[PDB]
């Protein structure tokens, strides 16, 4: 089948003139020659009943052939603490104590702790082995000694563990409690659980200098080249509280280890508290703190889930940065990336004049060709254009590598249709390690996805995709209005979420109208901010879109290609586990915006209604639409005409997420409501956000909540508001090549947005 | 006691295998009470402009929660040139395509909802 | 139609030997007496097809007759502050200040804070009336002066308000500024609100002492005998920080109000900061503190809900332990209740030799006949029997004066029927006064009812009630067990839920079996440890119930009858405003039990699955029932046959609501599956909480998790735990003339509970 | 400006109007399509070991959902002995209740349904 052959991201998504981007392209083997070059996306929707695939190339001091080779990604979540002195690999006696929580206790050979070179059976380990904690210590000559423990793990169950090394008596011992109560574990207090061990076992081989790393949650593959460790046997779940002493230790001292005791303050080698570090604003940071005072600091990589609950974590505080003790562990996913780390192949300078649009290049290998999106801003401090257009890069970054059709039992329940898939879809499933998964995923272990990255190859991102739900849904669902307003006579510049993130109200008010894509699901709090600023003192905006404001996301301070989001019950795909709804980049709660007083219809007029994938509607003119305040919006548009029937996203405008007009959540007062949305069918469903008992008959066309509504309002110093609610209008604009009712409203207000006069007072 | 993670199973898999069992048999039960939802699946898979009926609801609604490993999907050799049904396999498995190309996607749709009536014929 | 004539209350629930209890009883015209005697409750369901009503009459020393009497109902919350010496009406000028957020602005006339008596139009108060905040004084001829506000209040808005009486001048001034930011209010920042004013009026009259308490969010209505002020025009909506100034205040003083700063500290005559008490318990108080330094102190009546959000609320804390000076609010609803405050007319010490179950007074009025149930314990550290029945009676004030078929939309929906409703339910739809709302009801506002109450009348807790989701409900449906208990030779001894809050796990160690009421919806925290650690070590209970850890609970500190829940999306009939899930009583968040790692499964092994009120199933046999572990319960009942097939409640055994196994909620590992229930109709969902997306088909016969599941485990000690997991199984003992495989099976079980050998392992 | 806010109306219960138009129309239409539902419903009206038909669950799911304020109920004058319809009026005001009394609380179930079908037919 047709197959996959390069592949390719960048640093940063969008980049202004002046400042420059940089391209880290990989092969599938180090063979050939790569040809690049630079297109504009125009259009990315391929259907026939559309205008078909677009672009432009443009000249450029970017193209050129490039040595094509492979670039190796590393893959999950590890603490790395560098020791080039071999300062923990002691050469006498030694003991190592952690705590344990493991989500798959028999998913192969996992390291939890470790200063273990692995093509040389060297150093010492600590690691789950068919299913037991197995403490190994080794040489280099390949005969190594072992102890296992008796009791296996069970799942998700608080264990404490003690490994000792004691050459006294050349003996390996292992310590083993369980550390259950009320709240920290998966079953109570209540079931008679017997899983204490301690055995003991003869060391015949001393443990030797294995010249990697120390690592928390694996094992060191080979010895650290290019001051590099590369990790392989990758550990699931929470890990709190790790120490070496450099003495040997008893039961006793382990015994008062499980009950959280430091023993012997002096002997400690190193000690890395996990919590130590958080303040007010959460812990943004990965430096991992030696607590003992000696210097090992360590770092986490890939991005584990910093405020975890821990094994002595009651439930009487459920914030972490309140209760910092008790919220000290470390989840580790094997399945963790936020950045490739790959080599730089080539990078480009923005010239002084290049337009500021939608960018692509054009990967040309042997008969593969991909591409790698980014976006050119105007010039810092200056607008080239009337309009703005968000690129909405958050929700792309949540949508990255979304594998739903494959991994979720209900994706083909949610959509009302059997998905077609690409060839994209299936190296996504086939190569799992070179790409990452999306938040609308899970874990291995079950947990959803939290942190999404830009430095990886994106894969959905593309605008030749074709999605599961239907036709298209992120970049090439914004390609349409890019289309639209290039079709018209209409100058636009394009920002996107990250830069309205870094500059605030103060990159909107340089325009007059600022138009939104087809799908913004995901902002920042200081995104909404920047809205509400833009449209309180005389701004003009277009909500072309629905789900609009839904989840509140926090972009890494340190990292600002990671973004941080943290679900519950909504429209979502998991919930995040009980003590856990804070957000590591900021202390804050940041779950979704209608729950922290911000609904999407105090802002942009309406808000989250309704979802549902087959197909979709049309609109009806409600008595609003004949009033003479706002005839300037229907204009051309008979008074007895649907609005949108037909199209090529879904077969209509109304359709595939809905949004309605709710005084109660913030609508205001002084909004009109156009028209309304109508033949949706039995699998739009009510959100859980507006149900108190589900009872049955929460349907399209059965329950009054299932609709879209097109609104307008207007703010002080004359600006104002316009809304479709719909995602699938921007799917019907170049639907009859142009001529059709939805081209003439939204040409209409776009018209009365740009002109001097104030927006009519309506 | 309860030292052995090994000794214990979910047994909540019991009621699983009884209750798939009845829901199979309802659901040939019903394609055979009311054999026209089939042609009025034929017509408009979508069900754009004329919405399923409701037997022709619960049975998709029996067809489209399974798990996915063994589900099928329809794969694109060429967009709006040529479909196959591919069946869902493990994690770094190529999957499992079928032999038969279509030219538009209701007709991948409707052959999905035949093989699957074929499927739920051949276990009982 | 048929009248209901007589009411009355207990001043607690449950009483052991000894000690006293109070009977408060109201007719409706002060005439006649009434008749009283003890009866026994054995039997309350009379349906035809049942054992029919049974009672037994109680020879004491409480029969008679009583003055029947007419008992007048403070309704509705407001804060007191008394004032004897006249010194909050001032001899000179005055000024008054507070943050305003009005939820009805239109309903009728609302005093928002006054020292006014209205009998003799005598005093001051500040009002809305008419749809506009008004300031009136008067002398007491009747002619006074008022001064009416421009701009009409929008609702939900918060306002700041000043009201100034200047007698230099002869002026009444009246101030008035919107203060909403992002977060506090019903729209936001977007809208051009225009609601300031400054009027100004004359005035005529001077104000006079009006011999009442200073009231907040009400007007007194007469003058103040028996030291008491009695409050008529009830405001809803909250208040925030109002105070009093000796001295008159211009604009810039009011502006600088407006903005939360003190100005002039020496002038405060009272300056009540509703936030002042808030430690890290929450605000367990109805003591108002009086931040000035004059000794005004408040006090909270009815129970308004402290630990508000307030006008400075914004996002960024969400407990109001945390950040206190934002969260100094109260909310005052109009029919709130806490206790009606009547006179007692009669009591009753228990005797020495009274058998601890289910007691009524029999209330005999000309035509009515009421009843008063209350619960008799056993001597204090002593236990009469080796069977404990925990009555339910958190979940009976939950339910208390539960009006969802009148009331709610949805009513009839959840139900798979039209309802059926008595003369207590039009009762208590006509004279809403004298009985106050459930926690499934919401307020006049919108927000549902936090706080109920034992010392009202519960016209639902008589024996000889049916409800409107079919048959009966909460205590009529513990009188089937008491009924099958005593039907067989058992004996048993009878505690409450707040009994076991009082006493924890020492109340249940005195016991061998431990069986559990119909439905025992809301559970403190304290009473799940308690339950945890009687199963943990040797203990044995009976969960004949479903949905049995739902909801947290706490008890009210200095209230005891008083009882506070705060809900969420779950199964629900209403959710708490954005930042007000934190509980007044104990700073704790406190939701569902399953969202803080306290899944009812990691204690009873079954937990919340799916409801519906149509019709019941039955249940049928899973392999695990032929299992030689588990013949004891399975003893005469042949493999073949279908469970409870035929019932009082709903028609079978498996019905109302379900619970399942699920070991990823904390089910015991060694838990036996022993049956499950099939033939749920389409009216039984999905709860909310297992759900991701809502597709379609998440009903009964759909759907994998609507089921019931029979389940036993054994824990250490010698303990045991075996769940029905049905409300519908305890109405299905007493069917065939207790001929039938559900009376069976709980025969078979209770009678292995009871033996001095331990339960058999699993 | 934004002042004055009897000037400003909930201005979705337009759309209210119009959806509960098109909703009673497909309502008479489903009645009128199937008429042997009424006799389902006379028959066992609790659904009891025969579950409904969708047509019928449809109207269900119309009747059940209607606001409060006039909707019917099933009043007790005496409990398994009469039984009469009863209106919902305001706070403080008895219900108007019906003339016919029943025996059974399942021909009164069906004597409500039979009153919202003439209701709705009586609107239109
Ligand atoms: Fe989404
Ligand atoms: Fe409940």
């Amino acid at each position: 089948m047709k197959d996959i052959a390069i592949r390719g991201y960048c640093d940063r998504p969008s980049v202004a003139t002046g400042e420059t981007i940089r391209f880290y392209v990989s092969a599938n083997e180090t063979r050939g020659t790569f040809d690049a070059e630079l297109v504009r996306l125009i259009h990315g929707d391929s259907n026939p009943a559309g205008p078909g695939y677009k672009e432009e190339a443009i000249k450029s001091d970017l193209e050129g052939q490039y040595p094509a080779r492979f670039q190796r990604t590393q893959f999950g979540s590890y603490v790395e603490v560098a020791d080039p002195d071999a300062g923990l690999q002691p050469d006498g006696a030694f003991s190592v104590h952690l705590f344990l929580w493991s989500t798959t206790p028999s998913r192969g050979r996992q390291g939890i702790a470790s200063r273990w070179n692995d093509e040389r059976q060297s150093g010492w380990n600590l690691a789950i082995e068919d299913g037991r904690v197995v403490f190994t210590i080794g040489d280099g000559s390949g005969a190594t000694s072992s102890v296992v423990s008796d009791r296996p793990l069970f799942q998700q169950i608080w264990y404490s563990i003690t490994g000792v090394y004691d050459p006294e008596k050349k003996q390996l011992r292992l310590y083993q409690k369980s550390v259950v109560n009320r709240t920290n574990s998966r079953f109570g207090l209540v079931v008679p659980l017997d899983s204490d061990c301690a055995v003991s076992a003869d060391a015949t081989v001393k443990a030797a200098d294995s010249e990697t790393s120390l690592l928390i949650a694996g094992l060191g593959e080979a010895a650290a080249q290019d001051g590099r460790t590369w990790c392989i046997a990758h550990y699931n779940g929470k890990v709190d509280a790790p120490k070496i002493y450099g003495c040997a230790l008893g039961q006793d001292d382990a015994e008062k280890l499980s009950r959280g005791e430091i023993v012997r303050p002096i002997s400690r080698l190193a000690h890395w508290d996990f919590s130590a570090g958080i303040g007010l604003n959460g812990i943004p940071t990965d430096h991992v703190v030696d607590a003992s005072g000696y210097g090992h600091h360590g770092r986490c990589m890939n991005q584990p889930s910093r405020g975890s609950t821990g094994w002595n974590w009651d439930g009487h505080e459920e914030n972490f940065i309140h209760c910092p003790e008790q919220y000290g562990a470390l989840w580790f996913h094997e399945d963790c990336l936020d950045d490739c780390r790959w080599e730089k192949d080539f990078e480009f300078t923005v010239p002084e004049g290049l337009k500021s649009d939608f960018y692509a290049v054009k990967i040309r290998y042997e008969d593969t060709e991909d591409y790698i999106p980014f976006f050119v801003l105007p010039p810092r401090g200056t607008a080239t254009a009337p309009i703005l257009v968000i690129a909405s890069t958050l929700s792309y970054l949540a949508y990255a590598n979304e594998q739903i059709m494959h991994k979720a039992d209900i994706g083909q329940a949610v959509a009302g249709h059997t998905p077609v898939l690409n060839e994209n879809d299936v190296e996504l499933h086939k190569n799992l390690s070179y790409y990452g998964l999306s938040t609308y995923d899970g874990h291995i272990d079950g947990r959803g996805v939290q942190y999404t990255s830009w430095r990886r190859p994106i894969m959905n991102l593309r605008p030749k995709h074709r999605q599961g739900f239907g036709s298209i849904w992120e970049l090439p669902a914004d390609l349409h209005l890019i289309d639209w307003l290039n079709h018209n006579g209409f100058e636009y510049d394009v920002a996107t979420e990250h830069d309205l993130n870094d500059q605030g109200a103060e990159l909107l008010r340089r325009y007059k109208v600022v138009l939104t894509g087809s799908h913004p699901e995901y902002q920042t709090w200081a995104n909404a901010d920047a809205w509400e600023d833009y449209l309180a003192d005389g701004g003009r905006g277009m909500y072309l879109a629905a789900n609009g404001m839904y989840w509140i996301v926090e972009v890494h301070p340190e990292k600002p290609w990671v973004m941080e989001v943290r679900k519950e019950l909504g429209v979502t795909a998991w919930e995040a586990p009980p003590g856990e709804y804070h957000y590591s980049t900021n202390g804050r709660r940041g779950g979704r915006f209608r729950g922290r007083a911000r609904a999407t219809q105090k802002i942009w007029g309406t808000g989250m209604s309704s979802f549902g994938f087959d197909h979709s509607g049309y609109f009806v003119q409600m008595p609003d639409s004949q009033d003479e305040r706002v005839a300037w919006i229907m204009e051309g548009i008979d008074p007895e005409e649907r609005i949108g029937d037909g199209g090529l996203v879904g077969g209509g405008a109304g359709g595939y997420e809905l949004d309605r007009y709710d005084l109660a959540l913030g609508t205001p007062p002084n909004t009109l409501l156009l028209a309304s949305s109508v033949e949706h069918s039995v699998v739009y469903t009510v959100i859980p956000d507006d149900k108190a008992f589900p009872h049955p008959g929460m349907n399209g066309g059965e329950h009054p909540f299932v609709r879209a509504d097109i609104t307008y309002f207007s703010t002080a110093n004359g600006g104002g508001m316009f809304a479709t609610s719909s995602i699938s209008w921007l799917g019907s604009l170049s639907w009859n090549d142009y001529d059709n009712n939805v081209s003439k409203m939204t040409k209409n207000v776009l018209n009365q947005f740009i002109k001097d006069e104030p927006a009519p007072r309506v | 006691c309860v030292r052995d993670p090994s000794n214990y199973r979910d047994r909540s898999a019991d009621w699983y295998a009884f209750y798939d069992e009845r829901r199979r048999k309802e659901i040939i039960d019903i394609i055979d009470e009311h054999p026209e939802i089939v042609e009025e699946h034929a017509a408009n898979p979508f069900g754009y402009r004329k919405h399923p009926s409701p037997y022709l609801q619960r049975v998709h609604n029996y067809f489209r929660m399974q798990p996915t490993f063994g589900r099928y999907y329809i794969y694109s050799e060429r967009e709006w040139d040529a479909y196959r049904i591919a069946t869902i396999r493990e994690f770094g498995e190529l999957p499992e395509l079928g032999d038969e190309r279509f030219k538009t996607e209701e007709e991948a749709m409707h052959a999905v909802f035949l093989r699957r009536i074929e499927d739920v014929r051949a276990e009982l």
